[PDB]
């Protein structure tokens, strides 16, 4: 119990939020059962009044010894002071919500009998069901399985109330009166829950409605049945699409460019090439597109996932260690990351020069010698390849040796205009890079 | 009088015209099939259809007075509003709507044409009123009962047609007291028209050959027009959740991204808390596409309304020539920064400024956090990049290590933004000469 | 002859084609499976096979004289018109297309690609597209049903009539020997079936359960993907109207949060009531992004070589029309004022504008849409005391609508003739000397 | 000690060979379990696919303990890190719980081995990678999985069935004593009808008497409507998936209709459009290419581009005598676009803002007015260098010398001027020999 809880960042809080849970839905689950089924009766009417009575201290103590301890967010900064924070829960929609649902009828039970319907206050901790909801959806990873989860919960409460209400037109038509209503045999809330079960999810085969109370019945039950299993199936799905949305987005880039391919009739050589491509893009990055992903963050955010990766394998190479820090982080921002497949060159020696590799998990092997099969040096992850190209106007040495990818090489490359335009605004730099020019030749 | 068709007065009678439509569909229908409807409330029938003829009278009237434009202007001229009245076919549908022509209801079951006005009403309804969905289900709603409803009638004429209770598939004998009644005969039809229209179908099987054909036609077109309504409010209940959705798979996607790469658990949760710091104050949306699909003066308009009383409190306050106000106010894009990253480093290239709303910064210095001033709400921070002189200062960039505290809220005047906005003026003088008053100081 | 397969003989030859494929289809299916048409009425049957075989054999006659495109050209040549099409599974199709007597003549469904590509060109080609999209899938839903009642049929005729309780009844009782109620209950077993309502005599045999499995299977398929098409084109039928409501509920929730004002909410209220009223909601440039320069430059001037022609001052101006741009002004709403920087001009397209000088009054004239303006600022006019400024104030009077034309643009049009520039200028020099 | 790859074709050829016997364990283990016929009736062929079944998961352990894996990018071959490797994990954690060893009338001891789902649904996914027809194949896993749960539930009513009672009541099956339902034919049969009817949620089936077949049939509705309804809304997704492509492509289409439609375009150019339209979907050419391939590095996409136009560019005299570098830069960024019969594809005043190669059309150099052609060009050549590359000793510059119109369906390779521009920034001659080609052709044409 510390002096102010930090709501995204607390376990206890989490566990505290799942134990008002477990109130909130014990009310909702069991105030129509109490309220309708012969169930609390004379012997455990003291076993429903301790769970009650232990619901209702965790709602009341829940509000005033949790609630105005939840920082926020007053002005960008985070509010920490326990006056401040019990001005802002007092002063909020949430107390109003509490303490609506906290007005006891305790004394009214007394007075006017045992009724759970005058229990129907407590059903207003939805926002803090929701806000359960949201909290363990953000503090799971695969959140996927707790909205199949609550789906399933959403339509298991929708199937209860119906029983419920399946039995209380039951008991006012008189059990075993009609040929619709409940007759009486077995199990009051499993025989309930069947007809529940086969009227909301729309099945059928149940005995007809007699008179004209059952007819509206199963008419507006089989209506709200129709609509209540189109929108579950609906958010069931939409979840179960939205989970591997990914994934079926790679599989359909996948199932275009092959169609394509397959379309304008290229060889099995190239097909096997793009599919190896497919396959090693989908088993080391389970993405297509890391761009797509690193454009639609601002600059800041991009950036630091940038110096965070790209600055922890440049910090790892040599090549860049007295150059400034700004250059390196604009770099750093420009760094284009393509993949080559075991085989292929990425410089031949003859062809111009415009591209400065910085490989990161990778193997390429440099091919120099005298035909071009001994290897002079097998450039491992962390290294830098393609630095000749900056002086004597990139034609005085174009290229120097053949360099292919011995691995499944992950290249960093970098343009040349985009490195000229980069090192413009840099002339310290420049001079550092030219140094470095002067030391290679 | 021209009645303007842009006015609350045309929406006004918008709705006065869709209650007599909707009156008309729905029950000339019912009336015209359950004949102890006309038979009994038969003064109810006459009031309600005197009213409805003489609101088609005044819709004849008001249509005949309504304006148009031509070359952007509504045309006053009443005798040409007249004759574009009646160059067109809804003239046509309300004189064939409008036809004075106790048992027939076929005589009325021309008023049925004036469905414009309803189809009208909900249109701009619909583009009028600040709960599109919930008036989008009520409408969608609205239809489905006119289907089951028509439906229900429909049954019951044809089984008037073939006999009452002649048969197992018919509405049963009416001259018994149970069935009789005319309450049983209307929610029996509706049981009998939902149960058939939803493709459940737990009403007694057809024995002739027209009740088979019908029950073939009527289960083909419940469950083709069955399947669109239950795609149509899976659709409404999508666009309700998706953009909750979209940024929760945003959130999916990028916490996969940072917990495949394995970043570091603090910059995660940063991210993260963040994205939830702009989920909360509902800053997540962009202003670009929704204001680029607004046009030029009421963008304008709106942005002057939201961002001028904040460019007030600021510093840059011009008292004449507020042109280069104006055109800061359509130059702004707010971005926002989570405290802890910096928003300008010391000895940086400068490109673009800021000006603070909602938020609160100070700059520190190189070593450690060292507060020497804290620029508040209403305060501005860049300018150095504007080219100035080397006047007290070596050379321009930026001076001083900047850091925000809280979650602070910026503006971003660019650089180019900046040199077309301040432009043949004074003002970027005097601006350069406080801030050379800054860097003296 | 040589036939074209872009023209409209040869979408008349798929109409006359698609006729007896479908009816073939249909009713061969129903004739070999229910028995009691032929015996009734041979002679509609024969003399409509005999339509459909002479429309089969003139159908390898037009396949055999369609021609193609190499290098861009119709082939003309008859001979190697028969050896391309001879050469291919269309050929083979129709030869063993053309191997009364309906279960030999099951061989004539095979032509079904005359049917496909009578709906694909029907649906380039009409002016109701979902209309013809949700009639096809209409067929499509009846033919599966009308083949599953007649596959019902001949699996009860196979098994006995009356026999047990799941197959038709006794054909010899006089009640369910008729042709009408056969067809009729066996369509009503099969949308019952297809629609997986159930609610039929239950199987009571080993053919007959494996044969509901396999038809509850294919009807939870096939039909809960084809009525799911038929649902999805039917809310597919309002998508630009659903595109403009998505619009019109962000920007309207976006001035609800950020606290905009009554005016403002009832002015872009108004604005977007016009845009609906006005049938402006479409985008052009975003509808037509897809079409090459020719035909997209073509259609541009066909939409405003009219307007364009109505000017004052022009005589060419096709170089004109595909460089402008279409904003739509509000009434009251000020174009430019008096002094400010201009970098476009403007050409009126039904609208009307005025010059005014005291705040919105004293309007001197007013401007239709046989005019323009903005013919000073980025003119160089080469002196008479202004540069790059506006000396002039306009203000919108009703919902005006007009093109556009950028400085950069204008320049890049205004290079080919000096006529248009030397009498710009002198206009232009008439103008500011009569106002300066 | 020779290593296994898993990217190779004899992994695949492994993988189906070892995805047959845990489909026949999926399968049939239930159903032999289930129905007390099958277990005795057939009493050698399940002796025989079981051992063939326990010597494929062996040969699937030796398999996995000699499988490769990637690390920095190179297969490994180290037997013993391997081992290691595979002695880590809950894959061989798994396989050995599916191969303990565990008279021959239970095979409800022998479901530890239905534990090698994980090797059914890799075949799955390298299947769905390497074949050509995906969304068909996609559409036959999920009828795969939804026949597999009608079957397992058949399975399980019967076991329920068998459990209560045969014939005590009016839910359950009815009396085997009775030869009717005796057969095993009947048995599986009803059993795959009742699986169906509640799976499919339609219910025809006699409704329960007893308390624990109202549990088991709310469970097994409930069971049917989620996943049942999600597999088979999977199902018409991908089936509709595969329509939607041409669903976009005539989207497209109606909305440029209804623009034609509502600014009342006139009738013969509606008629060359809806032409255009037609040719393009009758020849086949709607998949952009640099937009199918935005995401490929740019080996492959030349790889890809060179593959495709190579016919088209083994004509050209630029590819020819000119650089490879070069020429992979050029195909990059050559964009095709198809233009129609008696079109300009050139003024003959205009901004020549790029350079045509030719790839399979006819069109021919046309006056200033009409037609009347001076030189035919085929397949295989080009035009636009005058107006691309400025020419010192020219009578013009910047501006274009000739009326072109194309005679037929020609496609053209639109490359621009800044991207020729600053593709002939290192490679000279290619350029050198455009220069006088466009200076030898205005020294022509003065
Ligand atoms: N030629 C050569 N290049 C090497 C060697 N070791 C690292 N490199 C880098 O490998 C290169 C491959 O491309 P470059 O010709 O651009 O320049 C060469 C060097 O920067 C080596 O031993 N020889
Ligand atoms: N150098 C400097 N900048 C200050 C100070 N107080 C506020 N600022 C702002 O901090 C800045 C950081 O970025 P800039 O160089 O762009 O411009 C500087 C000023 O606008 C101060 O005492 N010194
Ligand atoms: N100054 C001026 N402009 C006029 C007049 N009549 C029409 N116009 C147009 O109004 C204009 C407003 O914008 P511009 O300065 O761009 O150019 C001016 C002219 O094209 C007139 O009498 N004076
Ligand atoms: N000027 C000219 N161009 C020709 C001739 N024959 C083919 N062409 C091509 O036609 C062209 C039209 O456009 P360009 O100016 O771009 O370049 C010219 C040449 O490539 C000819 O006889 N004269
Ligand atoms: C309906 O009931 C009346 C008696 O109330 C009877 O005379 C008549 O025959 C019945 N009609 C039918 C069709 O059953
Ligand atoms: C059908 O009816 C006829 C006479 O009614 C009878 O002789 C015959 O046996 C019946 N067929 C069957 C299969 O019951
Ligand atoms: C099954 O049938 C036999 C005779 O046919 C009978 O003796 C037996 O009791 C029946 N089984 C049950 C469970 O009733």
């Amino acid at each position: 119990l510390p002096n102010s809880i930090d709501s995204y960042t607390d376990r206890l809080y989490l566990l505290w939020l799942l134990l008002v849970t477990l109130a909130y839905n014990w009310n909702c689950c069991f105030i129509p059962l109490r309220l309708v089924f012969p169930y609390q009766t004379a012997d455990n009417i003291h076993y429903w009044l301790i769970a009650d009575i232990i619901c209702d201290i965790i709602y009341l103590y829940d509000m005033l010894f949790i609630q105005p301890r939840l920082q926020f967010v007053r002005g960008g900064d985070i509010i920490v002071d326990s006056n401040e924070l019990r001005k802002h829960y007092r002063t909020s929609t949430k107390f109003q919500l509490d303490v609506a649902s906290i007005i006891p009828f305790d004394i009214c039970y007394l007075f006017f009998g045992f009724n759970p319907m005058f229990r129907a206050n407590r059903m207003l901790k939805y926002t803090s069901f929701f806000e359960f909801n949201h909290h363990l959806e953000s503090i799971m990873d695969k959140a996927y399985i707790y909205r199949v989860i609550r789906t399933t919960g959403y339509l298991l409460f929708i199937l209860h109330i119906n029983a419920c209400v399946y039995y209380w037109a039951s008991n006012y038509e008189g059990i075993g009166t009609t040929r619709w209503v409940y007759d009486g045999e077995g199990n009051e809330y499993l025989r309930c829950y069947y007809w529940a079960v086969r009227t909301l999810i729309t099945i059928g085969g149940l005995p007809e409605p007699q008179t004209l109370f059952e007819i509206v019945f199963q008419l507006l039950n089989f209506f709200s049945g129709v609509f209540v299993f189109s929108s579950l199936i609906g958010q069931m799905r939409d979840v179960i699409g939205a989970a591997t949305a990914n994934q079926n987005y790679f599989r359909a880039c996948m199932d275009d460019t092959i169609a394509y391919m397959n379309n304008y009739s290229i060889p099995k050589l190239v097909q096997k090439r793009v599919r190896t491509w497919y396959e090693y893009t989908w088993d080391s990055q389970r993405m297509l597109d890391e761009s797509d992903l690193l454009k639609t963050l601002p600059t800041t955010v991009q950036l630091a996932l940038a110096i965070d990766v790209n600055f922890s394998i440049i910090s790892k190479v040599d090549l860049f260690k007295g150059c400034d820090t700004q250059m390196i982080y604009d770099m750093l921002l420009r760094l284009k990351s393509v993949l080559y497949l075991p085989g292929d060159f990425v410089c031949k020696k003859g062809e111009i020069g415009k591209e400065m590799y910085i490989i990161k998990h990778g193997e390429v092997q440099v091919l120099g010698g005298p035909d071009g099969t001994k290897v002079l040096v097998t450039l491992k992850a962390g290294s830098v390849f393609g630095e000749i190209s900056l002086l004597a106007a990139g034609g005085g040495n174009r290229r120097t040796a053949n360099v292919v990818a011995h691995g499944f090489a992950n290249l960093l490359t970098l343009d040349k205009k985009t490195l000229q335009e980069i090192l413009v605004h840099y002339p310290d730099s420049e001079r550092i890079l030219m140094k470095k020019a002067r030391v290679l030749l | 009088i021209v009645v303007d068709p842009s006015s609350n007065l045309y929406y006004r009678w918008l709705t006065a015209i869709a209650l007599p439509v909707f009156y008309n569909w729905y029950l000339l229908i019912c009336r015209a099939c359950f004949d102890e409807l006309q038979s009994e409330y038969l003064m109810l029938w006459l009031v309600l259809d005197y009213s409805a003829d003489v609101l088609y009278v005044l819709d004849v009237l008001v249509r005949a007075r309504t304006g148009f434009l031509e070359q952007g202007l509504m045309v006053s001229d009443t005798n040409r509003l007249w004759q574009h009245y009646k160059t067109t076919t809804q003239f046509k549908l309300d004189v064939l709507s409008l036809v004075p022509t106790t048992n027939y209801p076929e005589v009325r079951f021309n008023r049925l044409l004036k469905f414009s006005r309803l189809f009208e009403f909900f249109d701009r309804t619909e583009t009028r009123t600040n709960y599109p969905n919930m008036f989008r289900i009520g409408n969608l709603v609205l239809y489905i009962l006119i289907i089951i409803h028509w439906n229900a009638c429909i049954y019951f004429a044809i089984s008037k047609f073939i006999g009452f209770g002649t048969d197992s598939w018919v509405y049963p004998n009416i001259s018994i007291p149970e069935h009789g009644r005319l309450s049983r005969k209307y929610i029996y039809s509706l049981y009998w028209s939902t149960l058939t229209l939803t493709t459940i179908g737990e009403t007694p099987p057809p024995v002739k050959d027209e009740e088979y054909l019908f029950v073939v036609v009527d289960f083909l077109v419940g469950v083709l027009i069955f399947a669109t309504i239950v795609g149509n409010v899976g659709s409404m209940i999508s666009n309700m959740n998706a953009s909750r959705a979209e940024f929760q798979a945003k959130i999916d996607s990028i916490k996969q991204y940072m917990q495949f790469r394995k970043v570091t658990k603090d910059l995660e949760t940063r991210v993260i808390r963040w994205f939830d710091y702009l989920w909360a104050n509902k800053k997540t949306v962009d202003e670009k596409e929704v204001l680029k699909s607004l046009p030029d003066k009421l963008k304008a308009e709106i942005a002057i309304n939201v961002h001028l009383d904040t460019l007030k409190k600021v510093r840059i306050f011009q008292d004449c020539e507020a042109g280069l106000l104006v055109e800061l106010v359509l130059k702004l894009r707010p971005t926002v920064f989570s405290p802890g990253d910096y928003i300008c480093k010391k000895g940086d290239i400068g490109k673009e400024m800021y000006i603070i709303n909602e938020g609160k910064l100070a700059v520190v210095a190189d070593d450690g956090v060292t507060q020497f001033v804290v620029l508040s709400d209403g305060s501005y921070f860049g300018e150095i990049s504007i080219l100035n002189i080397k006047g007290s200062k070596s050379g321009n960039r930026r001076t001083a290590n900047i850091r925000s505290i809280g979650y602070s809220d910026l503006f971003c005047l660019s650089k180019d933004d900046l040199m077309e906005a301040l432009t043949e003026y004074p003002e970027a003088k005097k601006a350069l000469e406080e801030k050379g008053r800054q860097i003296l100081m």
